[PDB]
């Protein structure tokens, strides 16, 4: 699983604490503040096709990082929405072709009216512990994607979007 | 969408003794199991977290163990005030369904 | 102290539509999710689904996909579930609980709904 | 994509100057900036960089504690107040655009201004 | 820190052949290395982004390969317009320290 981010980040296999850098994409949904799009930046595939299948399941413990400590939201992991932090484990994402398809969105539940947070570059934005599972054998991995931020855009903490 | 079997249906428990409750799953559930303690005509409560971590408030007589497919619960020196039902519930993938249940009675 | 309590026994008729109650106080209602339980006497505990107060989105079960419509009132801090088209095997007691923090176990006595011809 | 640099010349050691960078043809608010100096006949040297809104500044090993770099996102300008001249600063300066992860690499390069030191 | 070493410094090559140049970093970098081409007295222009991908507007005659510590930038066919200096650039950990640059010239 040696894929890349759209900006060109080198993602190594089995590096545990992963320093992978993505781009922020803020928007607004009803009751949701779209912090970041990992789908439109992380396009992946399988490194050794026709014999293995990349299943990714989000392992427990994961919240936001950096300055955000008591802040929680929602994850869109392959269409349907789930809470974030992890009370459970989301369903899998199938990877079976050599095609750079989108991989997931993070949303924030509004506490203020229209307020926001400033994010610096090199600050942590995801503490995501993942799990890569094959199909031939019932095994499991342990990667800690310490996802940081590249661009600095104002992610809203309120019920609307200010731009 | 997975079916899960808790074993057994019922057993007899005395005072000053040890009981074992076995929670078996088909797929290798990734340690997202919880043990729920139900009373009769009353609100149920938890015992442990993740079948490894004790919840805060109850003493250490209750003990969960196991990971993967085999999940077990050892209870020693059980007393009269915790007679009820045990529900081992899995949390891997929607739906997060309960178990069948385990019935406890006076010996 | 965080606790839940629920409505009384409602007896009704099949084919009707009714929305139930799960009353709460003393905790932040919209920043932590809630889950639902159905109790069948002689069968056991079964899982219903979970809904968001803020976004309004709900993940259901396959059986409760068209059975229930799960909302959660942010202002009144009351967890809601409505059911239309009652059947003879739906006479049961519902339980409501919390989702979020590691523990996330806070329980109530349940809403008992029974229907007969 | 056009990049405009201003502020070159010949100065004594211990002087102070402002280098001004003006950008056009792309999105300024999504993308970082840096300054790169080049000695003629010698490899490039980096002195200063800054991230998106004005959230963080970065320098190289021999530059920290000396330079001032700032940005104005309303008028799309990058400003360098530099006041630590020595004999090694005889170089041509390009204002360049840090695209990609953690603003690392350089997308387009401007013409730059020359800066030389003499007594 | 991290220093960049080029090999060779200078190489006079007859046009019409295929050339390959190398840049070596101090430590592990992955594939986070970039190249610049300065033909004459102007601003240098990038050729290959992240050692495997090209930039549109730059032709496919420039190719990159390798990972880890060693990299290869190759030109399959050279002519009278690509002579100049090659710059290699490391972007793994702060701060940024460049390389010397390889001068490629043509016999005439």
């Amino acid at each position: 699983f040696a894929c890349k981010t759209a900006s060109g980040t080198a993602i190594p296999i089995g590096a545990a604490s992963a320093n992978v850098y993505v781009n922020l994409a803020p928007a607004v949904n009803v009751g949701q503040n779209l912090v970041v799009d990992l789908s439109t930046q992380i396009f992946c595939h399988n490194d050794y096709p026709e014999t293995i299948t990349d299943y990714v399941t989000l392992q427990r413990g994961s919240a936001y990082g950096g300055v955000l400590s008591s802040f929680s939201g929602t994850v869109k992991y392959s269409g349907s929405s789930y809470p974030f932090p992890t009370t459970s484990e989301t369903p899998r994402v199938v990877y079976n072709s050599r095609t750079d398809k989108p991989w997931v969105a993070l949303y924030l539940t509004p506490v203020s009216s229209a307020g926001g947070v400033a994010i610096k570059a090199g600050s942590l934005i995801a503490v995501l512990i993942l799990r890569q599972t094959n199909n031939y054998n019932s095994d499991d991995f342990q990667f800690v994607w310490n996802i940081y931020a590249n661009n600095d855009v104002v992610v809203p903490t309120g019920g609307c979007d200010v731009s | 969408d997975i079916q899960m079997t808790q074993s057994p249906a019922s057993l007899s428990a005395s005072v000053g003794e040890t009981v074992t409750i076995t929670c078996r799953a088909s797929e290798n559930i990734y340690s997202n199991l919880a043990w729920y303690q139900q009373k009769q005509g009353k609100s149920p409560q938890l015992l442990v977290d993740g079948a490894t971590n004790l919840a805060d408030g109850v003493p250490s007589r209750f003990s969960g163990s196991g990971s993967g497919t085999q999940f077990s619960l050892k209870i020693n020196s059980v007393q009269s005030e915790d007679f009820g039902n045990y529900y081992c519930q899995h949390f891997y993938g929607t739906p997060f369904t309960f178990g069948t249940g385990t019935k406890l009675e006076m010996k | 102290q965080v606790q839940l309590q629920q409505s009384g026994s409602e007896l009704a008729k099949p084919g009707a539509s009714v929305k139930l109650s799960c009353k709460a106080s003393g905790y932040t209602f919209t920043r932590y999710w809630m889950h639902w339980v159905k109790q069948r006497p002689g069968q056991g505990l079964e899982w219903i689904g979970y809904s968001n107060p803020s976004s309004g989105y709900t993940n259901f079960n396959q059986k409760f996909k068209d059975k229930a419509a799960l909302t959660a009132d942010t202002s009144s801090n009351t967890a809601y579930i409505q059911l239309n088209g009652l059947t003879f095997e739906d006479s049961a007691v519902y339980f409501c609980a919390r989702d979020g923090d590691p523990p996330f176990v806070y329980w109530g006595q349940g809403t008992l709904v029974t229907v007969s011809a | 994509v056009k990049l405009v640099e201003s502020g070159g010349g010949l100065v004594k050691p211990g002087g102070s100057l402002k280098l001004s960078c003006t950008a056009s043809g792309f999105t300024f608010s999504d993308n970082g900036m840096a300054w790169v100096r080049q000695v003629p006949g010698k490899g490039p040297e980096w002195v200063a960089s800054i991230t998106n809104l004005a959230f963080s500044v970065y320098y190289s090993d021999t530059v920290t504690g000396r330079f001032t770099i700032s940005r104005d996102n309303a008028k799309n300008t990058l400003a360098l107040e530099m006041s630590s001249l020595r004999s090694e600063d005889t170089a041509i300066y390009y204002c360049a655009r840090l695209y990609g992860d953690y603003p690392y690499y350089f997308d387009y390069w401007g013409q730059g201004t020359a800066l030389t030191v003499s007594s």
